């Protein structure tokens, strides 16, 4: 994650010229992470992976996994084994609001 | 960081450090002066130190003359003393310019109080390292003592003191006034008042001085002057008799 | 002593290096300083015995590493056909 | 003293080389002999000429270094 | 002996030596390539030659043309973030 | 928390300004100056550092003058001592403007004192690191005062400052017991030359130049004059024989 | 932190040394002073292809016979131009004469000291000096065509061939053997354009490259995109053979 | 210590000296060298002119503020014009109200007043430049060496800048020679050439590298350039 | 008399106050713009988080200096408002003495000249907003769009966008617009403006403000429903594949 602490002698410049940054996932990558968790997760016929990724804060792999995790707690409190489409939308707004909202509104 | 002791701002303890260090500069000369009041007059005595034999005893004075009535006693370095001396002589002259009669005793202490505040309130002016003491004879309340500290505070005093030994001088002045139950000393002639202040001064200090080691100011009614070297010597010989 | 480790070949000994100008070209000041104390004594050392003085006991080279500081010693050693022995401080620490 | 180890023609004048420098300690004066001694070797001279010591003094060191610019 | 960063004249002969081993277009000028990159350690100049023969492959060129060094030098400048 | 010496208004925990103490060190690094206070007049004497023979004698004089009736001399930096005299000279014409009378010594004493004490109050200005010694003759007599970088001055029967002030103060105290009444202006020039040679022990690395000037009543009639002619020649040969 | 009045141990100022760095990070103004005239040129260095060359002008006109260019940061350049034309246009009022180019350069260098913390050699203050390098040309009836350089430090010299900005080391290195005494107007325009193409990063065109000429009778002139392209094709034909 | 004691020129040091005042002297030594001499009448200022390129010109190092009085600068070129402009205003003020030529002794008193104010109040800085000023009056020639710290001293002749001690060697032994030469402007110029020649570690002075200015009673202040100095080379 | 200096020189030769001032422009509200042969268009946006804004009481982000001259800004709002008033006062002075309506070239060098003073004058903070000056000239149908920067450097741009995600949206203006063939229809310039704003803010029916500038001193301000008409036509034709 951080190359400033690594040994500059171990870097040996000219042998390794490739430094690749991190890019944000698109609509295609986010559906891949959802397909793993929602496979065993119960969902109705109205649950689609395209609707959830349409409006999003562009979350990383940690928050996307936590989005489907919070959606499962709504069914446990209501004592039901079938998660409807309203739980995925309700849990998506909670995780989205826990990262970036107004960025401390300002700048005149 | 260390701006509390650099410039004057509100400290976490609520104290101004820059101004408090100016009080410690008052004791650099180690001058212990007391001010006593007679019936119609007031007499003040200040210490005089002459370390160098080349010093002129006539030029060195710790007690200045503001006017023909109000005097001034300053303990500290001369450069900070002349800062308050030029203003005291000017404000005393500006009074009779817009009014025409003599400035009372408590008025000069108030005029110099707001000026000493300018040094404490404003950061670009450092507070004076001297303490102002004004003694005179008021046309109404008679003898009065007003001692203006560099803090800009003034209040009436019976008999005050300064210097590192002021604690020993004050203790002597407390036991004398509590027996007579009066603030000042009741005497007709002003020559006996000089002998009264020297008696309480020697017992508080514990040493003796010569005519060149002391400066005795005398403020009479509607007149003010300073005893010369021959007049101070006469006071030391006169007090030697009897007590 | 039980100090003998037959690892002493870990260093790099290059006799008569064929590299002449690699990183040395373009810098005039660093060349002329190493010509008098290296190229001359490795060529005609007899003139220094007549000169009366001796070459310096050490040469202090300080600056960014890998910039040609090492290759500068190989350039001056080319004309004198001197054996270049480099001791890497990374492999020196054991 | 540093000129005793150096092999020269003994033409060195201590009055000329002393005023040509500015505030050089015992360690800096020793480096002048080393630098000026190798200048004559560039022209193929075994000994060291007295003017070569001036060339070592006229060389830019310890004062302006390699930076010449702005005021002149 | 003190070492300093090579200037435009110092790096003018550095890129010409490294380009002698590789086969590129001789109708270019290496004094302009050294001008695009600011003062930097000579150890970092070796990585520039390794990036010259790379972007030229993306352009379907077996040799590095004049326009190939334009995108190659600008790539290593943003990587240092100095 | 350090930094008390970074400003003039900042007071040390002991109540002593560090910038004032550093101004005294600048006096010890400059050329020393002496003085003699007589009855009918005052005498000033100061030496000069001679770098080489290129210096032309009796041209650049560190002794200043206020009108015709007051001389001045300083020990310290050159621009600090000369600028303070210019303020006193410009204000001397203002006194003759309103009061029509020539400025006396006590009026001139408080004239220069108000400026030095003003720079200690404002941290944005630099105080004078020089010790000013002035004197002259007025209606009441002749007085000699010595100004300090801290703005402190009083009456002095003799004035000694600078680097050689340690050996100069010892000779000035001896002249008081030898002449309790007074001293002539001609003899004071010869005695001031011997004091200069006494402090020359630290200055022996280079040459020396003596500049002596005095103003009195019965002789100069309140006029600032420099010692020249046979008076200067006899004063040099008298002190050189007593010093060795 | 560090004031503008702090002197370096070498006798210089820290803020002045860093002010020259902004000049080498900007454009390059190349010019050559000859006996028959002075040819000036600059590169606009357009990053985005959507930039138009009409608004950006690095060569202004103070007088018919006097002209100057700019390089480096162009923000502070527009202030000095107003003051340079002030002492120039009004010189026709006071002395009713064309102001000397050397006299105009002294007025520009005296206005670069306006910075500082406000000790008074002047009334109003200034935050920082101008980080722009002004190459000043012109012609008079005494010494002929004159070419000076206005530095932010105030030092100025008369240069026969001067390339400021980032082309200080690159362009002046070739001016040693390519410049001599006898020169003409055709040789001056082709030598500046040839160096301007070599110092430019991308391919030179009629937009980013804008030349100029200093004539006695005609005065200061500006070549448009059509006249500039004529010298571009003419230079390629003469440099194609050997 | 070191940079800790510098917030400005006002802050003192335990050694009783100001570091910022001493930094102005370094700009004179590494700059141009100027030599001058006088006896009873005339004065000859020998100054050198440098540049940043061989294709450039040589900036004038001699400012003329008067017909009977002139000076020479070694130091910052643009910052020396600030002190000369004030000198030109004092000459016009003395020639209008007083209608009197400004003396050399009184001229140096007004020049040092500008640098002392910048070294006193906060925010100001002295502009380091060397000044060798000459002139003639009813008394004689006066050459006053001026320093950016406010120091001024009248001398027969001196030299500042690089190799200042080399030119002072000729003036020290010949001090008893040129002082006896009066009314001979040719020998006064030749004496300055031999003094600067011993201080040159770079190259010989050409026609544009040698700037000689002379002023006197019957001869006003003239700046020689080009082939005017070729007779003394 | 506040004399404290601000602008200094960095070790690299730049100014610290100028570098951080440009960061506020990229972190502010993004505003696009285009100009055709006979027309010039300046687009804006609005924050979609909490919107109580009423059309009557909401101040327009594009100020009107003159009938044929418009002024827009992407950046700090309050720091720009001071220059907006000074631009209209100067427009009154330029029309008073010179008897000429203020042009775009004169207004650009004025705003860049005023901002230049605050950068070179100690005691005043330079502005952090970059204004986009547009509009026409008297008896001139050629649009003049000049980009004013807080540093004081100005230039001409046919399609320029400053704000958040500026580096991404500028790539769309280069492909969808050509310098040699600008659109001559006032409706085509509006369509190119919407296409640049659809890649930043989703939806944006009443959250987008578009100002159309016409010659002969005419300005047509598109309403909320009129802007949404161009949004529907572009989105339906973008999804064809």
């Amino acid at each position: 994650n951080k190359i400033e602490t690594l040994d500059p002698a171990l870097i040996r410049p000219g042998r390794i010229d490739r430094k690749i940054l991190f890019e944000n996932p698109d609509l295609s990558t986010k559906k891949k992470i959802l397909g793993i968790h929602t496979s065993k997760m119960n969902l109705s016929e109205d649950v689609n992976l395209e609707t959830l990724v349409t409006t999003k804060d562009d979350l990383s792999g940690a928050d996307i996994q936590a989005m489907c995790t919070e959606a499962g707690l709504l069914a446990l409190r209501e004592r039901r084994m079938q998660v409807t489409a309203e739980d995925f939308k309700q849990a998506k707004e909670r995780v989205m609001k826990n990262k970036v909202e107004e960025n401390l509104e300002g700048l005149y | 960081a260390g701006y509390d002791r650099h410039i004057t701002i509100f400290s976490p303890e609520g104290r101004l450090y820059q101004v408090e260090y100016a009080f410690k500069a008052t004791n650099q000369t180690n001058i212990n002066s007391l001010a006593v009041r007679g019936k119609d007059c007031t007499v003040v005595i200040s210490q005089k130190k002459v370390p160098d034999k080349l010093l002129d005893p006539t030029t060195v004075s710790y007690i200045f003359c503001i006017s023909r009535t109000i005097g001034m006693v300053v303990n500290g370095p001369i450069p900070d003393a002349r800062n308050a001396a030029l203003r005291a002589k000017a404000e005393a002259a500006e009074f009779r310019y817009k009014y025409g009669y003599d400035m009372p005793c408590d008025v000069l202490a108030k005029r110099m109080a707001n000026l000493s505040q300018i040094y404490t309130q404003r950061a670009y002016m450092r507070p004076l390292g001297v303490i102002l003491t004004f003694v005179s004879v008021d046309e109404e309340l008679g003898p009065s003592i007003y001692k203006t500290d560099p803090a800009g505070y003034y209040v009436g005093y019976k008999a005050t003191a300064t210097g590192p030994k002021q604690q020993e001088i004050t203790t002597n002045l407390e036991n004398h006034f509590k027996k007579s139950k009066i603030d000042h000393i009741n005497e007709e002639s002003w020559e006996k008042v000089v002998e009264f202040a020297i008696t309480h001064m020697i017992d508080a200090l514990g040493t003796e001085f010569s005519k060149n080691d002391l400066e005795v100011g005398v403020a009479t009614k509607d007149k003010f002057f300073t005893l010369s070297a021959e007049n101070i010597e006469e006071r030391l010989v006169a007090i030697a008799e009897q007590d | 002593p039980p100090r003998i480790d037959p690892s002493v070949t870990m260093m790099t000994v290059e006799e008569k290096p064929d590299v002449t100008y690699s990183d040395v070209g373009g810098c005039k000041d660093q060349i002329e300083k190493l010509r008098e104390v290296v190229e001359l004594p490795l060529l005609s050392p007899e003139r220094f015995a007549t000169l009366g003085i001796d070459p310096p006991k050490g040469i202090l080279l300080y600056g960014p590493p890998g910039t040609g500081k090492t290759l500068c010693a190989r350039a001056v050693a080319n004309r004198t056909d001197a054996t270049f022995i480099r001791v890497i401080g990374s492999e020196l620490v054991q | 003293i540093h000129s005793r180890k150096m092999t020269t023609d003994d033409d060195i004048n201590w009055q000329e080389l002393a005023r040509s420098t500015d505030e050089f300690n015992g360690a800096q004066l020793k480096a002048v002999t080393v630098e000026a001694g190798m200048i004559a070797l560039r022209n193929g001279q075994s000994s060291v000429k007295h003017e070569d010591f001036v060339e070592g003094i006229s060389e830019v060191q310890a004062r302006k270094s390699k930076s010449v610019s702005f005021y002149a | 002996v003190e070492f300093s960063l090579p200037d435009l004249e110092g790096r003018a002969n550095i890129f010409r030596i490294h380009s002698k081993s590789m086969s590129v277009e001789r109708g270019i000028r290496w004094e302009l390539i050294s001008r695009l990159c600011p003062n930097s350690t000579g150890a970092e100049l070796r990585s520039v030659c390794t990036e010259a023969g790379m972007f030229a492959i993306r352009a379907r060129r077996k040799v590095a043309t004049e326009k190939d060094f334009l995108k190659a030098v600008d790539k290593v400048i943003s990587g240092y973030k100095k | 928390g350090t930094g008390y010496d970074l400003s003039n208004s900042v007071f040390s925990p002991d109540g002593r300004n560090f910038q004032v103490e550093y101004a005294v060190k600048a006096v010890e690094n400059g050329t020393t100056s002496i003085g003699i206070k007589c009855n009918d007049g005052v005498v000033f004497a100061v030496e000069k550092l001679i770098t080489s023979k290129l210096l032309v004698p009796q041209k650049n004089v560190k002794i200043q003058v206020v009108d015709r009736h007051i001389g001045c001399v300083y020990s310290g930096l050159i621009p600090d001592g000369r600028h303070l005299v210019n303020r006193g000279r410009e204000e001397a014409a203002s006194f003759k403007k309103l009061y029509k009378t020539p400025i006396p010594i006590p009026a001139f004493a408080d004239r220069l004192g108000q400026y030095v004490q003003a720079h200690t109050l404002y941290n944005s200005v630099r105080p004078f690191g020089v010790s000013t010694i002035f004197g002259g003759v007025d209606k009441n007599g002749a007085h000699l005062y010595m100004l300090e970088p801290s703005g402190s001055y009083w009456g002095y029967k003799g004035a000694a400052t600078g680097k050689g002030r340690q050996s100069a103060k010892a000779e000035l105290e001896k002249l008081v017991d030898h002449h309790p009444e007074g001293l002539s202006a001609r003899e004071a020039v010869k005695q001031a030359a011997k004091i200069i040679y006494l402090a020359h022990e630290d200055n022996k690395e280079k040459d020396f130049e003596l500049e002596i000037s005095w103003c009195s009543l019965s002789e100069t009639n309140g006029l600032h004059k420099f010692v020249k002619g046979d008076l200067l020649q006899e004063a040099i040969d008298f002190a050189q024989k007593e010093i060795n | 932190d560090r004031g503008v009045s702090t002197f370096s141990p070498e006798g210089r100022l820290f803020q002045v040394e860093y002010s020259l760095e902004a000049i080498k990070l900007g454009s390059t103004a190349i010019g050559i002073a000859t006996k028959e005239g002075v040819v000036l040129g600059v590169e606009k260095r357009a990053t985005s292809p959507l930039l138009e060359s009409d608004s950006i002008e690095k060569i202004v006109e103070i007088d018919r016979h006097i002209g100057c260019a700019m390089s480096g940061l162009t923000a502070d350049a527009r202030s000095m131009i107003e003051h340079a034309r002030t002492a120039a246009v009004t010189h026709n009022l006071y002395y009713d004469e064309d102001i000397n180019v050397e006299s105009l350069t002294q007025s520009v260098c005296d206005l670069a000291l306006r910075f500082g913390e406000g000790a008074s050699g002047e009334e109003r203050l200034m935050s920082r000096p101008f980080g722009v390098a002004l190459l000043i040309a012109g012609h008079d009836a005494d010494d002929g065509y004159q070419l000076f350089h206005a530095e932010p430090s105030g030092t100025f010299y008369r240069y026969n061939a001067k390339a400021i900005g980032s082309g200080s080391e690159g362009a002046q290195a070739e001016l040693l053997n390519e410049w001599h005494s006898s020169l003409t107007l055709k040789e001056a325009e082709l030598l500046v354009l040839k160096i301007l193409k070599q110092v430019m990063e991308e391919k030179l065109d009629e937009n980013n490259a804008q030349l100029s000429c200093i004539t006695k009778q005609d005065g200061f002139k500006i070549y448009d995109n059509e006249k500039t392209a004529e010298l571009i094709k003419e230079l390629k034909e003469k440099e194609a053979a050997e | 210590f070191r940079n800790n004691y510098d917030g400005d020129t006002v802050t003192f040091s335990p050694t009783g000296r100001l570091f910022q005042v001493e930094y102005a002297l370094e700009a004179i030594k590494q700059g141009s060298v100027t030599v001058g001499l006088r006896s009873n009448t005339h004065a000859v200022l020998v100054a050198l002119k440098r540049n940043a390129d061989e294709l450039s010109s040589y900036q004038k190092k001699i400012i003329k503020c008067d017909e009977h009085m002139g000076l020479s600068l070694a130091g910052l070129a643009p910052d020396a014009r600030v002190l000369s402009n004030y000198l030109r205003q004092q000459c016009n003020y003395s020639s209008l109200v007083f209608n009197r030529k400004l003396a050399v002794e009184r001229a140096g008193h007004l020049l040092c007043d500008k640098a002392q104010k910048n070294t006193q109040s906060y925010g100001g800085r002295p502009y380091g430049v060397g000044l060798l000023i000459i002139g003639y009056d009813k008394s004689g020639a006066h050459l006053l060496e001026f320093q950016p710290s406010g120091n001024v001293t009248e001398l027969y002749g001196t030299a500042i800048g690089a190799r200042s001690q080399g030119a002072k060697t000729y003036l020290e032994r010949t001090l008893d020679t040129f002082i006896k030469i009066d009314g001979n402007p040719d020998e006064l110029i030749k004496a300055g050439v031999e003094a600067i020649s011993q201080s040159l570690r770079d190259e010989s002075l050409t026609v544009d590298n040698l700037s000689i200015a002379i002023v006197g009673k019957d001869t006003p202040f003239t700046i020689y350039d080009g082939e005017a100095v070729a007779k003394y080379i | 008399g506040y004399d404290r200096a601000l602008s200094i020189f960095s070790p690299d030769g730049h100014i610290f106050q100028v570098e951080y001032a440009l960061e506020a422009v990229k972190r502010g509200t993004c505003a696009v713009g285009v100009k055709g042969k006979n027309c010039v268009v300046l687009g804006c946006e609005r924050r979609s988080t909490l919107k109580l804004q009423d059309t009557r009481i909401t101040p327009s982000k594009v100020s009107k200096i003159d009938s044929h001259v418009v002024l827009s800004f992407s950046g700090l709002n309050a720091d720009s408002r001071i220059l907006i008033e000074k631009a209209r006062v100067e427009a009154q002075s330029h029309r008073l003495t010179l008897e000429d309506p203020v042009t775009v070239e004169y207004l650009t060098r004025y705003v860049a000249g005023v901002q230049q003073r605050y950068t070179q004058s100690g005691g005043v903070r330079p502005f952090g907003v970059s204004t986009l000056i547009a509009g026409f000239d008297p008896r001139d149908d050629e649009p003049k769009l000049y980009q004013t920067e807080p540093s004081g450097i100005y230039s001409s741009w046919s399609a320029q966008t400053i704000g958040r995600n500026s580096k991404t949206v500028r790539e769309f203006l280069e492909k969808n617009y050509d310098r040699k063939e600008p659109p001559a229809t006032v409706e085509e310039c509006v369509k190119l403006t919407v296409r640049s704003l659809l890649e930043v803010v989703q939806t944006g029916a009443k959250n987008i403000e578009i100002t159309v500038v016409k010659p002969d001193s005419d300005i047509v301000a598109l309403s909320s429903e009129e802007i949404n008409q161009y949004v529907t036509q572009i989105e339906q034709e973008k999804q064809e594949q």
